[PDB]
């Protein structure tokens, strides 16, 4: 595991890297170095209890102004947009293939809508709650 | 090592130094060649590089060389043999001065011809060479030069502000060399001195021999005090010689110290003879061989994990990206020089920690 502190303070988010490693002799872009042959990446993913989702979920309670202050989807542009276009290279792929991976794109598509529909429907709740008072 | 003495063969073979005139052929060179074989072989080059620049500095501001072409071949041969850029970079400034100063001299001779001077415009010559490499201290004595010179050193500085305006003439009183006249009773014989030689000389000149004093003699050089001194040692304890010009001590003692007040006259019938039998038309040279002009290894570790940590910040470099972030990184601790610089960047390479790249031969890789 490698991460990168400076990085991940200025930035704001986390630098956690996971890397397994190919044995000797098998042999079968420049930010991973120059050992990209010999090293190879892997995906991160977390999980938490029921007891710690409940601590957390009522910790992080105390958050009510930025949470009904955040306006989504405002400022994850740049990662929705990167999400369609990966999006759009694995349909591309699926499609070569087909010529599976096609339930994989339909889970990222899942996802990216459902996040989509998320922020569309917490802006639709603040315009109810606050623009529709006193006229 | 042997280093110096080395050196000194070379002073026997390139040049007639002093006790060189052994010359016989041009194989000769090619025993020299044999001798930079033995640099290559041999370690600590510093003190040869030193000794070696020294001689040529030594030779070639006196006119003594016996050869004009293995001198200058001697520059390629030694950058043939291995030795550090800068020397060789010292060297061919200095050649191309030496060249630069014989037209300079002969436009000065050329233009300044009717003013008259004070000596004849065809025995004074000028011999202007940069500093920034043929020589390394700064410091400023004063000699007290005599009135026959006290109007040749400002038209020579006219005449360089004139043509090359933008530049300051330092000039530099120890390595200036003359011929003087004495009238010793029996023999006049001419003498070469220096130039505070020649002012300590000529000190007693204006009330016969007489005799004076060593307070007397400093207040009237006004020279440095114990280099005085030195000079002192050049006029009473010439080596190989039957009679000094200046045949004095009083209080016998030895040159080297212990003055005190002893006073020095000169011999107004010294027996300053050649060959011990007629000096009717001699000369001696009294100049000589003069030539007058944080632990390392617990300090050296610093640096190399310095660039191994610009190497591991980021993969490519340049050298002259390299150098910027070494120099902005060490300003902390001492100041790096140039010979550290690249004695740490071939031990890094020759330890193959990084690689050079083929396409360009700047650009570094890291592993």
């Amino acid at each position: 595991v490698v991460i990168d502190p400076t990085r991940t303070i200025s930035a704001g988010k986390v630098n956690l890297g996971a890397f397994r490693t190919y044995p000797k002799g098998y042999k079968p872009i420049e930010d991973f170095g120059v050992h990209c042959k010999q090293y190879y990446a892997l995906e991160v993913s977390y999980f938490k209890s029921s007891l710690d989702r409940k601590l957390l979920e009522l910790l992080w309670n105390k958050y009510w102004v930025n949470t009904l202050s955040s306006s989504s989807l405002l400022t994850n542009a740049d990662y929705t947009t990167g999400q369609v276009f990966d999006l759009s290279e694995k349909l591309e792929q699926s499609e070569a293939q087909l010529g599976d991976k096609l339930a994989k794109a339909t889970r990222d598509s899942c996802k990216t809508t459902i996040e989509a529909i998320h922020g569309l429907m917490s802006q639709v709740i603040k315009d109810k709650l606050f623009n529709q008072i006193n006229i | 090592k042997c280093p110096e003495l080395l050196a000194n063969y070379c002073d026997m073979l390139l040049r007639k130094t002093p006790l060189s005139k052994k010359l016989t052929s041009e194989e000769i060179e090619a025993k020299l060649k044999e001798v930079l074989l033995v640099l290559k072989y041999v370690q600590n080059k510093d003190v040869f590089m030193r000794y070696h620049k020294a001689h040529l500095t030594r030779r070639l501001i006196l006119d003594i060389s016996a050869d004009s072409e293995i001198e200058e071949n001697m520059v390629e041969w030694l950058r043939e043999v291995g030795m550090p850029a800068d020397y060789v970079n010292k060297l061919a400034r200095m050649f191309q001065d030496i060249k630069v100063s014989e037209d300079l001299n002969q436009a000065f001779k050329e233009m300044h011809k009717n003013n008259k001077l004070a000596l004849p415009a065809d025995s004074v010559n000028i011999k202007i060479l940069n500093a920034g490499a043929w020589s390394r201290s700064s410091e400023k004595v004063f000699v007290s030069l005599p009135t026959e010179l006290e109007d040749l050193i400002p038209e020579v500085e006219e005449f360089y502000k004139k043509n090359h305006s933008g530049r300051k003439l330092h000039w530099h009183h120890l390595m200036s060399n003359g011929i003087i006249t004495f009238k010793n009773e029996v023999g006049q014989y001419d003498l070469e001195v220096t130039t505070f030689q020649l002012a300590v000389l000529f000190a007693w000149n204006q009330r016969p021999r007489e005799k004076i004093s060593f307070e007397n003699l400093k207040l009237a050089t006004e020279l440095p005090d114990a280099e005085l001194r030195r000079t002192l040692w050049s006029l009473v304890a010439f080596p190989k010689l039957k009679r000094q010009v200046l045949l004095y001590e009083p209080q016998v003692n030895s040159p080297k110290d212990f003055t005190e007040g002893t006073l020095f006259s000169v011999n107004q019938e010294f027996s300053l003879i050649k060959n011990a039998k007629v000096q009717k038309r001699g000369k001696i040279n009294l100049i000589g061989r003069l030539q007058l002009t944080g632990i390392v290894q617990l300090r050296i570790l610093r640096t190399q994990e310095a660039i191994i940590q610009i190497m591991k910040m980021r993969k490519k470099i340049s050298n002259a990206q390299l150098q910027t972030e070494l120099v902005e990184i060490l300003k902390n601790m001492f100041l790096p020089q140039k010979k550290m610089i690249k004695e740490q960047i071939e031990w890094l390479i020759e330890h193959k920690y990084i690689r050079r790249d083929e396409s360009d031969i700047n650009t570094f890789i890291y592993m």
